[PDB]
RNA sequence: CGGACCAAGGAGUCUAACGUCUAUGCGAGUGUUUGGGUGUAAAACCCAUACGCGUAAUGAAAGUGAACGUAGGUUGGGGCC
RNA sequence: UCUUUGUAAAGUGCCUUCGAAGAGUCGAGUUGUUUGGGAAUGCAGCUCUAAGUGGGUGGUAAAUUCCAUCUAAAGCUAAAU
RNA sequence: UUGACCUCAAAUCAGGUAGGAGUACCCGCUGAACUUAAGCAUAUCAAUAAGCGGAGGAAAAGAAACCAACCGGGAUUGCCUUAGUAACGGCGAGUGAAGCGGCAAAAGCUCAAAUUUGAAAUCUGGUACCUUCGGUGCCCGAGUUGUAAUUUGGAGAGGGCA
């Protein structure tokens, strides 16, 4: 049971797992599917681009926040501040989203700029008269690929103050981490005068 | 409260431009209204009182307002509730008693 | 608007308007049948908010459910395993007891569909629950395409599955952290959790 | 199955019986009745270590290891030595790489296909197939696999424009893209040096 | 595969390789980790000390994103700038064109200072930052500024 | 103790996670095959983003975080001059 | 084709009045079960039983003080599975 | 006396509907034990097998009383990862998620809480006709203890102004 010097190996096996393995000899079989799902999707909403547009949002969290990445759908504001009806916008093939809010510029301007690309780049068909002949580009993602925020020129100038950013670091670990002692001891020195 | 631009601290974050932006008419679910106050202000003078807010309003006159409190925490959930209950005891004794 | 003022009297339960009208239909409901028909709800109020409209095709009834604990049926109090099982009294059914009125009137009324259901009164002994009711073959609720969801072949029984408001409670369908083995179902959770996922190429 | 040798209630007799502690079938009076199931070792039991369906079936392979091979298998392919050591008829091909016009793509009908294979000095390894055509040794030609046969040469295009339906029904080539490159073609039962006819515009594309 | 195992080698022989004494069974020494503090103690302590007892204490929620602080050595640091400007600024080292850093970009939290930059100007845009390695880059002439 | 005799069947297999060793590819990187495109169609080919493991450890944790030197000295050290 | 189909619907900009939003329900105690959930994750029984700038959550109980994030106790809904 | 209303009946009334089968998958309820812990009682097996109730081509869930602490994301589901990790556990045996990230698929909404009050505008049924998965006309009913339109929190309603 417990023999040589091997680690410790958690395999968690001690239930009926036989009964619930699933192998995916369908990988390949649902490609072909999947392949055919969206084939006959084309078919059925020509032309459009099979998948609404989507915006350029910040990723959560301090491990993720570095990539801009798509977002479900866009705001009220920005679609508002395209000039266009969020209703409207869910007719003519753009995602709007309801619960997100806008409290960021750049994400905010990157996403308009968005909207004003993606209403000079489609056409809308009218209700009567005869559609134009319009080709289907089948990637509205591929269409509109989401680059990264801009940061900074890649060469610049070296300001050289000796602020020692590391002491920056320490000192402001420093200053959270006994704010509230010195609130508390900045509270007891006014009241007794 | 705008970030610093470091790692840690306070306000230890990237510096954003916000906008401020329309706020929703979700966060006011809460929000007295004037129909309703006036219809929870009806409700409270034709369902007479509770039989623990009886108990409360007694307990106020005679025996103290932390021991009414200590009760209303027995009788509702928190003390969250509790001084909420016992605030709404001191009210409806005070509009008793005026006037 | 009187269901505004309905609404606030009606959480004055320990009012002695209320109380008063709590014990005289104590009384009536316990005179009645333990399943039986209401031609009006002593709530509309409640009913109005939970589904019920006045109209024909729309039916309430009115059930009560013997209260307390899920004693084990096994004979002589024995329950022959281990000790951690040998629990006989102080055994909670899962289900709530507005499940089990929902249950009993659904069994009752198979040609109806259980819309929803609310608590109208309870003593020591039981817990009585208005459950509304509609008629699926009923011309009023097959048009009306506000209403006509529940006809639909799947909404069948939805009280003996659990896809009630008071199904969706008790088994624990909410969106949060605290719901975590309850998600889309415990079931399908724990398939999901406890299959081992075989690729093609093995990872 | 994974019921197969379970569809069946046998418990073992025990000792005192003086038959062997394997479980029998209980019951009676059908033949069945006391005979020995549940185990290897008997008739209508299951078998030891059943089949599962997740033994690993396909193997991965890295990527660089596939382009590796791919590469010498392409680079056995103009080597004389290896492609007349795999088997193949290239005593009269005048040089190794065989490489043709760009216009065997073009070509639409298999009579003028075999033509330009035969003109190309590919005729001797095409009679190598289709008289080879031998039935299966074993269980294997009742289980679709009814007829071996040699595989012949291997046509390495750039552009599809109809060579891959005009080689379709030629026996033993196979028509490759210059973008894919099987080593399932180019090395057939890991033995290198297929016989392969590339055109220009794949040799060029090669680069 | 099944030809190459010792199996097959063990035709023949009684025991398949297992013992005539010993008469190889289910499970002779317990299942799992049976025992490993009556009759597998002495593995349990000569292979594996540290096994039984509650050090530390409990974190509860542990998300891997707080604790994400991926470290960049100062000899790793210049493996950041690309080949193709590489050489363009190792030679002419200027501090009016110094190589901006981001660090963070390509996932490095904290820079560390395992040592010997080359003497240039280099602009270092940091999450977390050494002692020893802003020293290192204040001997080079660059600078360590911070970001989030 | 088992074995009347004969024929057939009949017992260290497969998986998950690994340990040592070996082979191979790439190598401070590596791993395409979750997925997408393509295809002669469960094959083959091609591909992006992440992620896994590694390149940093240590502490229970807050945290901190690896050149005095020709990356040190001594002894032995194949090979080379 | 329209005497069916404009004593029609729908959206957009100001400014003002506002803005109704689910109760034996949340929540608390206890009990039993369950959970990775640990001063108690969920569910259920019993007892108590809310509020309206309120309530829930923010994975250590409690008090005080903010902040952030949603809007429960009513309901439908295709695809990926 | 006669007309109602309310409630409760009855009818081989008129028209309908439910049962049962199958049950591989799904939604719940109930629910073990062998096993393992080298014993065994918590634990494990397992919130499983059996049992019971209920559906469909999928079911369930589903447009946050969410996750988060970020420069914030954004219904649900599924896969790769998270991760055999945080945590649980005679802290023993063992058990063990979730957020993020990538991808597949992407679709959003509806009532109750407001008096149309210058007109219950709504609907079932019967009858007659026709252009019949229904429509129109008339009548009896339902409904004012509230059926339609308008609103669902992302908003929205009222009142002018163009």
């Amino acid at each position: 049971a417990i023999s040589k010097n091997l680690p410790i190996l958690k395999n968690h096996f001690r239930k009926h797992w036989q009964e619930r393995v699933k192998v995916h000899f369908d990988q390949a079989g649902k490609k072909v599917s999947r392949r055919n799902a969206r084939a006959t999707r084309a078919a059925k909403i020509a032309p459009r681009p099979l998948d609404l547009l989507r915006p350029v949002v910040r990723a959560p969290t301090v491990k993720y926040n570095r990539k801009v990445r798509a977002g479900r759908g866009f705001t009220l504001a920005e679609v508002k501040a395209a000039g266009l009806t969020a209703a409207y916008a869910r007719t003519i093939g753009i995602a709007v989203d309801h619960r997100r809010q806008n409290r960021n510029q750049e994400i905010f301007d990157a996403n308009v700029q968005r909207l004003k690309e993606y209403q000079s780049k489609i056409i809308v068909f009218p209700r009567n008269g005869k559609a134009p002949e319009a080709e289907q580009v089948l990637s509205a993602a591929a269409t509109f690929p989401i680059a990264q925020p801009a940061t900074d020129v890649e060469a610049r100038a070296v300001q050289d103050n000796g602020e020692s950013a590391f002491r920056t670091l320490r000192l402001a670990r420093s200053e959270k981490k006994f704010r509230g002692i010195r609130e508390k001891r900045a509270r007891e020195k006014a009241e007794a005068e | 409260t705008v970030k610093t631009g470091i790692a840690i601290g306070l306000n230890k974050g990237k510096k954003v431009t916000s906008m401020t932006p329309a706020p929703k008419i979700s966060y006011k679910k809460g929000a007295a209204s004037n129909r309703t106050k006036f219809v929870r202000s009806l409700v409270r003078e034709i369902a007479g009182l509770s039989p623990y807010e009886r108990r409360l309003i007694d307990l106020i006159r005679n025996s103290g307002e932390k021991r009414a409190r200590k009760v209303a925490k027995k009788r509702l959930g928190s003390f969250t509730r509790a001084k909420a209950k016992v605030e709404e005891m001191n009210n409806i004794i005070a509009a008793s008693r005026r006037h | 608007g009187a269901y505004k003022y309905l609404e606030e009297l009606q959480r004055k339960k320990q009012s002695d308007v209320l109380r008063f009208l709590q014990r005289v239909r104590v009384w009536e409901y316990r005179q009645k049948n333990v399943i039986h028909r209401a031609a009006r709800p002593t709530r509309p109020d409640k009913a109005r908010r939970l589904g019920y409209k006045a109209k024909q095709g729309f039916v309430i009834y009115r059930v009560r459910v013997r209260r307390g604990n899920r004693k084990r049926p096994v004979p002589k109090g024995a329950t022959y395993g281990k000790p951690t099982n040998q629990g006989v009294n102080e055994l909670k059914y899962q289900r709530s007891l507005r499940a089990t009125a929902e249950e009993r009137v659904g069994r009752r009324a198979a040609n109806l569909r259980v819309l929803n259901s609310y608590w109208v009164n309870q003593d020591s002994t039981y817990k009585y629950f208005e459950v509304i009711l509609v008629d699926p073959q009923h011309k009023a609720i097959r048009r009306d395409a506000r209403y006509n969801w529940i006809c639909d072949p799947v909404h069948k029984h939805r009280e003996a599955r659990g896809l009630t408001a008071t199904g969706k409670k008790s088994r624990g369908i909410n969106k949060g952290h605290k719901f975590n083995n309850t998600k889309a179902g415990r079931r399908k959770t724990w398939k999901r959790q406890n299959t081992l996922s075989l690729w093609r190429y093995r990872k | 199955s994974e019921k197969a040798g379970h569809q069946t209630s046998a418990e073992s007799w025990g000792t005192g019986r003086a038959v062997a502690r394997i479980p029998r079938v209980g019951g009676g009076g059908t033949g069945r009745s006391g005979q020995g199931a549940f185990g290897n070792m008997c008739r209508g039991g299951r078998m030891f270590a059943p089949t599962k369906t997740w033994r690993k079936w396909n193997v991965k392979v890295n990527h660089n290891e596939k382009r590796y091979a791919t590469a010498s298998a392409i680079a056995a392919t103009a080597v004389a030595s290896l492609v007349l050591a795999r088997g193949h008829r290239v005593e009269k091909i005048p040089e190794i790489p065989l490489v043709v016009s760009t216009d065997l793509e073009s070509i639409q009908k298999t009579k003028e296909a075999v033509a330009a294979l035969k003109a190309v000095g590919a005729h001797s390894d095409l009679l190598k197939v289709l008289k080879s055509k031998k039935l299966r040794a074993g269980k294997g030609k009742y289980r679709n696999r009814r007829w071996t046969q040699r595989r012949g040469p291997l046509v390495v295009y750039a552009e599809d424009n109809g060579i891959v339906k005009a080689l379709r029904n030629v026996p033993g080539v196979e028509t490759a893209n210059v973008a894919s490159l099987n080593l399932l073609q180019l090395a057939p039962g890991a033995h290198l040096g297929r016989f392969v006819i590339w055109t220009e515009a794949a040799f060029t594309k090669l680069d | 595969p099944s030809r190459f195992t010792k199996t097959r080698k063990h035709r023949g022989h009684v025991s398949a390789g297992k013992g005539r004494i010993g008469k190889h069974r289910k499970h002779p020494g317990g299942r799992g980790m049976a025992g490993g503090q009556h009759h597998h103690r002495i593995n349990m302590d000569k292979y594996h000390p540290g096994y039984f007892g509650k050090v530390g204490m409990r974190y509860f929620h542990k998300q891997q994103a707080h604790f994400w602080k991926p470290v960049l050595n100062l000899d790793k640091l210049w493996t950041l700038i690309p080949e193709d400007k590489r050489d363009q600024y190792l030679k002419s080292a200027s501090k009016e064109t110094a190589p901006v850093i981001d660090t963070l970009a390509a996932g490095y939290g904290k820079i560390l200072g395992k040592g010997r930059i080359p003497n240039v100007p280099v602009i270092v845009k940091a999450r977390f930052v050494s002692k020893l390695a802003e020293e290192k880059i204040r001997a080079a002439g660059g600078v360590v500024e911070l970001i989030a």
